[PDB]
């Protein structure tokens, strides 16, 4: 799972 | 629907470099959440108890472009990802909230109001996943109970494949946390 | 370093 910071 | 939102443009991009620059901001403020935006990229600031909350990887330490000019940061935790401006004059300001329910909603920089499951302190899943797209920009933006009072600030997408499935948050208690250790 | 700026707002409902 990627962690995308918004 | 119980909660909605919409947006209000108020400055475009040579008005934002211009501003970014002068540190000087005279337009009127209004709204729980301001649309904040940087040389590189766009997030938001929610409004809780006067002050206004938004991502350390959007803000960095920056200061926010005020009425009476730069308005330094008063709240600054790194590690959580998290800081906080004093709300200028105008903004309108959330209350926490005490109900404890895992039904939330979120709100994107395009004034949507999207359903959330709390899953954990810091986590929620989407009931209805979305590209990553959809949420870039959304950082900082808040995650409300069906009263409408914050449990917590928007902080990054969990995705696959470009799919966000679940979103992390900074719970409105971190924000007390740091508050108090300030 | 130049400073955040607000460039919009949302009012909720
Ligand atoms: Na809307
Ligand atoms: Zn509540």
């Amino acid at each position: 799972d990627d962690i995308v910071p918004c | 629907a119980p909660i909605t939102a919409y947006s209000q443009q108020t400055r475009g991009l040579l008005g934002c470099i211009i501003t970014s620059l002068t540190g000087r901001d005279k337009n009127q403020v209004d709204g729980e959440v301001q649309v904040l935006s940087t040389a590189t990229q766009s997030f938001l600031a929610t409004c809780v108890n006067g002050v206004c909350w938004t991502v350390y990887h959007g803000a960095g330490s920056k200061t926010l472009a005020g009425p009476k000019g730069p308005i330094t940061q008063m709240y600054t935790n790194v590690d959580q990802d998290l800081v906080g401006w004093p709300a200028p004059p105008g903004a309108r300001s959330m209350t926490p909230c005490t109900c404890g329910s895992s039904d939330l909603y979120l709100v994107t920089r395009h004034a949507d109001v999207i359903p959330v499951r709390r899953r954990g302190d810091s986590r929620g899943s989407l009931l209805s996943p979305r590209p990553v797209s959809y949420l870039k920009g959304s950082s900082g933006g808040p995650l409300l109970c069906p009263s409408g009072h914050v449990v917590g600030i928007f902080r990054a997408a969990v995705c696959t494949r470009g799919v966000a499935k679940a979103v992390d948050f900074i719970p409105v208690e971190s924000m007390e946390t740091t508050m108090r250790a300030s | 370093k130049g400073s955040v700026v607000i460039v919009g707002r949302i009012i909720l409902s």
